């Protein structure tokens, strides 16, 4: 097995929490999980480790000097279901340069083990704005294989899903890795369904579930914790569920087909009034 | 030698290169036309570099530190981001000073940020704030510091202006930010002008309401030259000899005081346009100052411009050039008769940076010799202007020139001599073509007036007239 | 004025009396100065303790740096390649820098090429460039091998070297087949020596990790010699005739030696002699792999290790006497050759020689900086001659090689008063020197200015330069010096000799007044 | 006059249409807004342009060769109402420098006018994922004055404004610029207005506005212009127009007092329940 999925998507979609909440469900289902958060804020792996890890790898590095003292033990933590959790470091906004920090804290996992284990599934969750390589360093030859795009019914959504997949074109040609398909974060926008689907046909890809926005997860977050871990009889933790066995299940694998921007206009025209 | 043979000569250099290549770099190579001036004579510069053709050019850090801020003395000059780039910057140009090093004179050493991952990864403002509270503390004697920026401070943005205007507002110290990040520009010329415009915005207007220094009819200040192997000075002795009293030297043996001091002058000798063009019409617009080129390589241009620069004065002034010029002529009249028999008729092809590859023509030409071909790296199009009217009829042109494209050059041409930088010298020191150091006059010079003169010609001589190239070739083979 | 029949050149042109009065005029004039007497105090406050605790509590400014960046020694290791052209991917400034540096060091043509990265590069990316480099400089140069380095610029940015190059040969622009190894080096991590190690561990990962189902150790019957960061021609030349004169079957991998003393004979060969593509191929089947630096081959040993299951030994640079039997005597155990009695006649005249001129060495205190394993071999050598290395600099060391030369220097009665320095630059050896003087100082070309201070403060203070390292600037044909081996220990054995006896000679050349001991016979 | 104000937030939270509306407002109140896209996505001037343009200032510079051959006229457009649009150009996700591309493109339009006219109004509309000191040039020292943050009931957002006033902190200290208030976008939260109130008072701040949640903006935005321009007589016209003219009368300019991360799990654990 050794899965490697990388977890993209628009700003403030809900890769993070979509992504925390999959991988709890994984761990309920026996499957040994490891979290990497891409991110300069260490808001990745909260729900599993139940607050903000503090021993995020480029902080720990700084500390030390170089991130060669540093060691996995000092930074890899464990939570909810067993689920390993890492986090690259990151300087505060405004300053410094967040993408070296998660090359090189990828880097310095890749180095030691880490990756390298009984892990069934390896997820990196990647900001909203990948502004540079950086943050593309999770698609880099023998990292994530398969890479999951957040997607909602606004249209702004959709125009960032068109985005990283052109983004990602030119990492799937010289690769292995591909756009497992589209996960649908719902908005109460009028036809989400509809658009969701025409986009990911037109990207070539597909629509592996639709996530429904319910305020149980708002909830679940206040209190640190999964909405599985919250409330597992909960409607949305069923999702949640279903969102996991698909995502397992998965087997559509291709290289995205981008569209420009007139196409996406003439689509949401279509797809997007009445 | 005629324009059809060079012109089949450059398709036929051109020939090994892709498409692309082929089509761009066709534009940079030319045949001098005189009485044509302009970017028609399918000559055009200050362009991109071809990737992966072993180009010569640098980058604006060098232009910047290395060219401009580097020369001033009673400053400390720090290379804000890693490592490597002040290294090998660190004493490789021979501006020549005067001072004790490491107390009051820092050209020799070499001040560093020394960027680790942290550095980049969480930012160096808080380092440069540190490092220049440290050189304050080590160095007490410096007049100014400068923080001359790399590629990472410009990638990452760092906000050096603000730790500038603060520690600078702390410790009533000039402190100047140069953004001369390598990847800016496509070579050093762009650095000459962020360098210019650092000095305008920090520098220049610091004794704008200050009158206590005492002008006179007499000032003048030398801008562009950065005294090569003592080329500043040779310049200065004939020039304060003559009657004029050179407050400022731009920006060589020269101090922040005298760039300070500047705007008080009468006249701004230029010799160095590329590089400092700017600042000259900066100060023309605003304090009215009136600038003028001049050249002193070899007897024929200097005198041309020691004429020419005391006819912008009185007649006391013409007077005393006419006493100088008869008082050298007898020195450089020895020099030509003792090295033109033994270079006459000689053939030189040079490859240099903005201002050279035309400037030293007059001397070669006061010794018998003949420039066949000549090249910048990093020069406009003014500059080309100006060369074409200096340069030989069907002579080649060549600009940003590549490795190959000047080893297939020389190796049709067969110049006698070859005047480059270091990065060319052993190459063709290999093809047993004798070479000769126009960057650093071969650690050698200074090469301006008179005095320069004759060392050039002694030098010439012997590079050219070695025994060494005669035996090249073992004699067990043909 | 110039006399024709006597051309002065600067020196001493600018010691006339004309030029003398006109820069003191100048001086006085325009470029308000600080007072000779203010001048005089402020140096001589820089020769002191007090001083020197202030220039040792620095943490963010670094003066007089003595190591370079990644790149350099990516480009050095890539020219020990036959065939090979080093390509930085980034901006060309830092191959200018590169070519300058290398040009000036050995004074000889040096071949690197840069896909000229810009503002434009930086905001959109390198990979346009990347195609287009390499499609130009193969079709240019016509290497049979392309190894890619890069600048700090491009790995701020997180180039993708794999994926650009990948994309490169499947866009057509270079051969699906031709070699293209890669490696990243960023300028702020390490030095020039971990900049050697990535690109050879890239290259060697290029040539043998996809490969590894076929190979089997020992098979070629020879041992793989890794030679680090090496600037010393005689070096690589020594090893290989070492081993040739053992009978030992070696694969010298990353040989420069040929592209860096090309002879001059009216054609320029921008390709000479170096490790195959066949040698890198092959590698995996040799009995072992030994590595000459292993202070900053950290990453290669641990490639060799783990993917071709070589058991790299645990030796150290083969410098001195010591350090050179261990070597041979390591060699012979795993190639099963006998060492031959040449080996034994050589070391026995390098013996002789220390017992010739340990009357003169013994006793004497040094100051010394350089790489690592460098360092590490000169203190090693200087302990067995009997001298006093007082002052051990290294900028690029770190704390295990502290510990390893600091029990080094524990086991032998005369280490009692050196201390290592890690992270510090020529500024606080400078202060150093100053302090606690020691007789001289062993290092690059960069050592000469300290050397001109201490004649500053003094003759009596002043603390001679000897120049065994990298760079050597203002010396001619250093670099075909031997360091390695017998003859290397001869060679810096003479040299160290040589500059003591000089320096005595110069003490004592006086008459009347010191000549009493200007001995004829030393 | 010559008022200069950056909008930041967390990403998707609709600073973009936020600041497009608020300057149609602002335009049909007479007065003369220049908007100015830092982000490498080119979407920050789509509503006023009525079109995704493609005359970003470092593609053109591409065109063009270096910046140095670049024209203010080139790049520079004029939109709905009379309002100057300026759009940052940028990398396809995963490659290049995006905070170069805005630090070149803020020093082009410095260098060469753009903000010497007699405009009322400068506004920055920044990214979300603030990850570098590119994108912090807005708020140096003779730029925008005052900044607001777009903001929801959501922690993540919150959070997200906590670490945008740490960034903004450095360069207020160095500078002179001041965190004019946080507008609130709401998400349909439970308590979005107690809690975004809380915030503003822990750091010091005051609510601007709020901005109920209405999918008369999406259908606008399908139709690439404003609410403004889409329904004059619309109730959230009137609350962008209310915002509008609170941001023209807003005096207080404070510099940010940022809080702890147990101050913030505190905050909404009060403030987020029930
Ligand atoms: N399906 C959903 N329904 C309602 N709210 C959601 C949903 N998914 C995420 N959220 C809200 O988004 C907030 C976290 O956003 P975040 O995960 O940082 O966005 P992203 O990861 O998409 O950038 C949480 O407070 C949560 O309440
Ligand atoms: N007040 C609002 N009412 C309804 N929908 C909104 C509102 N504000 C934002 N949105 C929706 O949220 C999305 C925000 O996208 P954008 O403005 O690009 O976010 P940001 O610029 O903050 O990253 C838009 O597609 C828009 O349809
Ligand atoms: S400054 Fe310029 S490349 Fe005008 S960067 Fe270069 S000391 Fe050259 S042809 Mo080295 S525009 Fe000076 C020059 Fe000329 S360093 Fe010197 S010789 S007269
Ligand atoms: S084009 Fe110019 S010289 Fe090059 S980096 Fe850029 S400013 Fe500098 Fe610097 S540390 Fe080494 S030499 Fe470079 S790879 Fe960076
Ligand atoms: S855009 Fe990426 S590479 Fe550029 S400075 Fe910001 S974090 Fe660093
Ligand atoms: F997951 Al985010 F901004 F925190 F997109
Ligand atoms: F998602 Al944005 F500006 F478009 F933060
Ligand atoms: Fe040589
Ligand atoms: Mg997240
Ligand atoms: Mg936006």
């Amino acid at each position: 097995a050794m899965r490697q999925c990388a977890i993209y998507g628009k700003g403030g979609i809900g890769k993070s929490t979509t992504t925390q909440n999959l991988v709890a469900a994984l761990a309920e289902m026996g499957k040994k999980v490891m979290i990497v958060g891409c991110d300069p804020k260490a808001d990745s792996t909260r729900l599993i480790l139940h607050s903000k890890a503090q021993n995020t790898i480029m902080e720990m590095a700084a500390e030390a000097g170089t991130v060669e003292d540093l060691e996995l033990e000092d930074v890899l933590k464990a939570g909810y279901g067993g689920v390993k959790c890492v986090e690259s470091g990151g300087p505060e906004p405004g300053v410094g340069c967040a993408g070296r920090g998660v090359i090189t804290a990828i880097n310095f996992l890749e180095e030691e083990g880490a990756y390298e284990d009984d892990l069934d599934f390896v997820f990196y969750d990647v900001l909203g704005d990948v502004v540079c390589g950086g943050f593309a360093m999770p698609i880099r030859e023998n990292k994530a294989q398969e890479i999951y795009i957040v997607c909602s019914g606004e249209m702004m959504a959709m125009y960032a899903a068109n985005n990283i997949s052109k983004g990602i074109v030119k990492y799937a040609n010289s690769g292995s890795v591909r756009l497992g398909g589209l996960i649908c974060n719902s908005r109460n926008t009028d036809r989400e369904d509809e658009l969701i689907i025409a986009l990911a046909n037109k990207l070539g890809t597909q629509m592996i579930h639709f996530v429904p926005r319910d305020n149980v997860v708002q909830r679940a977050e206040i209190r640190r914790m999964t909405v599985i871990e919250y409330d597992p009889k909960a409607k949305q933790a069923d999702e949640y569920r279903a969102l996991a066995r698909k995502v397992v299940d998965n087997k559509l694998l291709v290289i995205p087909n981008p569209i420009t921007m007139d196409e996406l206009e003439e689509l949401l025209m279509e797809f997007g009034i009445m | 030698m005629s324009r059809e043979e060079v012109e089949s000569l450059i398709q036929e250099v051109l020939e090994v290169y892709p498409e692309k290549a082929r089509k761009d770099r066709n534009k940079h190579l030319a045949v001098n036309d005189p009485a044509v001036t302009q970017s028609k004579k399918c000559i055009i510069s200050n362009k991109k570099s071809q990737p992966g053709l072993m180009t010569i050019r640098g980058c604006a850090y060098a232009g910047s530190k290395g060219v401009v801020w580097g020369p001033i003395k009673d400053m400390i000059h720090i290379s804000h981001g890693p490592v490597g780039c002040g290294q090998y910057s660190r004493a490789g140009r021979r501006n020549y000073y005067i001072g004790t090093t490491g107390v009051n004179a820092f050209v020799t050493m070499n001040f560093t940020s020394d960027f680790q991952e942290k550095d980049i990864v969480f930012g160096g403002d808080k380092k440069l704030a540190k490092l220049i509270d440290e050189v304050e503390t080590l160095f007490p004697l410096n007049k100014g510091i400068s923080v001359q920026s790399e590629c990472p401070i410009g990638l990452i943005g760092d906000d050096i202006e603000s730790v500038s205007k603060v520690k600078g507002a702390e410790l009533s110290k000039t402190i100047v930010p140069v953004r001369c990040e390598g990847f800016r520009g496509v070579s050093q010329s762009l650095g000459h002008h962020i360098a210019n415009d650092a000095v305008r915005d920090w520098v220049l207007g610091k004794r704008d309401e200050d009158t206590t220094f005492a002008s006179t009819p007499y000032d003048v200040a030398i801008i562009g030259d950065y005294n090569i192997g003592g080329d500043a000075w040779s310049s200065r002795i004939l020039l304060e000899e003559m009657g004029l009293r050179c407050v400022a030297q731009w920006s060589g043996d020269g101090s922040i005081s005298e760039i300070e001091l500047t705007p008080k002058v009468k006249l701004n000798l230029v010799h160095c346009y590329r590089s400092m063009n700017y600042i000259s019409r900066h100060m023309e617009e605003k304090y009215g100052i009136p600038w003028m080129e001049y050249n002193f390589f070899g007897p024929t241009k200097t005198i041309e411009s020691l004429r020419a620069i005391a006819a912008k004065f009185d007649e006391s002034i013409q007077k005393k050039c006419e006493e100088v010029i008869a008082k050298y002529k007898p020195e450089w009249e020895a020099v030509v008769a003792k090295y033109r028999p033994r270079l006459e008729g000689k053939r030189v092809m040079l490859y240099i940076g903005g201002l050279r590859p035309r400037h030293v023509i007059g001397a070669y030409e006061d010794l018998g010799m003949e420039v066949v071909g000549t090249g910048y790296e990093f020069a406009h199009n003014d500059d080309y202007d100006r060369t074409m009217k200096e340069m030989g009829d069907s002579t080649l042109l060549y600009d940003d020139v590549t490795g190959y494209e000047f080893e297939e050059f020389v190796k049709r041409i067969k110049p006698d001599l070859i005047g480059s930088g270091i990065k060319e010298k052993f190459i063709f020191q290999k093809m047993g073509i004798p070479f000769r150091e126009m960057h650093s006059w071969d650690y050698s010079g200074p090469y301006h007036g008179f005095d320069g003169f004759a060392i050039f010609a002694r030098d010439m001589d012997m590079t050219l007239n070695n025994p060494c190239w005669k035996k090249l070739q073992a004699p067990w083979e043909a | 004025s110039q006399q024709v029949d006597k051309i002065k050149a600067s020196y001493p042109l600018f010691l006339d009396q004309d030029y003398k009065d006109m820069l003191a005029k100048k001086r006085d004039g325009f470029e308000e100065k600080y007072p000779q007497d203010k001048i005089d105090e402020v140096f001589q406050w820089t020769t002191t303790k007090e001083y020197q605790e202030l220039n040792f509590q620095r943490e963010a400014l670094t003066v007089n740096p003595a190591k370079a960046c990644q790149p350099l020694g990516a480009v050095l290791c890539a020219l020990g390649f036959e065939k090979t052209m080093p390509y930085v991917h980034g901006s060309q400034g830092c191959v200018a820098y590169f070519r300058s540096y290398f040009n000036r060091h050995f004074r000889e043509p040096v071949s690197c090429v840069s896909d000229s990265m810009t503002e434009d590069a930086a905001v959109f990316g390198g990979q346009q460039n990347m195609k287009d480099g390499l499609q130009n400089c193969k079709a240019t140069y016509k290497p049979d091998m392309i190894a890619v380095s890069t600048t700090c610029m491009a790995e701020v940015i997180g180039d993708d070297l794999n994926a650009f190059i990948n994309n490169s040969k499947k866009e057509g622009f270079i051969p699906d087949e031709f070699p293209v190894p890669f490696a990243h080096t960023p300028s702020f991590v390490g030095s020039h020596v971990t900049g050697w190690d990535n690109m050879f561990e890239g290259i060697a990962r290029y040539f043998t990790l996809k490969s590894m189902d076929d190979k089997v150790v020992g098979s070629n019957k020879k041992i793989n010699i890794v030679p680090g960061f090496e600037t010393y021609l005689g070096n690589f030349r020594v090893i290989k005739r070492m081993l040739s004169e053992m009978g030992v079957g070696y694969s010298l991998l990353s040989d420069p030696e040929e592209v860096l003393d090309t002879p001059a004979d009216g054609q320029f060969r921008m390709y000479a002699g170096g490790t195959t593509q066949e040698e890198m191929k092959d590698a995996p089947n040799a009995l072992n792999t030994v590595l000459l630096q292993p202070w900053h081959l950290e990453k290669t040993k641990k490639f060799v290790e783990g993917t071709w299951k070589h058991e790299v030994p645990k030796l150290n640079i083969p410098m001195g006497l010591d350090w050179t039997d261990e070597f041979l005597m390591k060699v012979s155990e795993i190639s099963g050759q006998p060492i031959p009695a040449s080996l034994t006649k050589e070391r026995g005249r390098l013996v002789d020689m220390m017992t010739d001129s340990h009357t003169w060495l013994h006793g004497k205190r040094f100051a010394l900086w350089g790489d690592p394993d460098f360092v590490m071999g000169l203190v090693k050598f200087l302990l067995e001659l009997g001298c006093e290395p007082v002052h051990i600099l290294c900028h690029n060391g770190n704390k295990r090689w502290k510990k390893a030369v600091d029990a080094i220097l524990a086991a032998s009665p005369y280490g009692k008063n050196a201390t290592v320095y890690i992270g510090k630059d020529l500024w606080h050896l400078r202060s150093l020197v100053f302090t606690d003087k020691p007789d001289f100082m062993i290092g690059n070309s960069y050592g000469k200015f300290i050397q001109r201070d201490t004649l500053h403060k003094g003759k009596e203070f002043e603390v001679p330069l000897i120049r065994i390292g990298f760079p050597i600037f203002d010396r001619h044909h250093l670099h075909r010096s031997t360091t390695l081996g017998y003859e290397g220990a001869m060679q810096i054995l003479t040299t160290l000799v040589n500059s003591i006896l000089e320096r005595l000679d110069e003490e004592t050349r006086g008459m009347q007044a010191t000549d009493y001991n200007h001995d004829l016979v030393r």
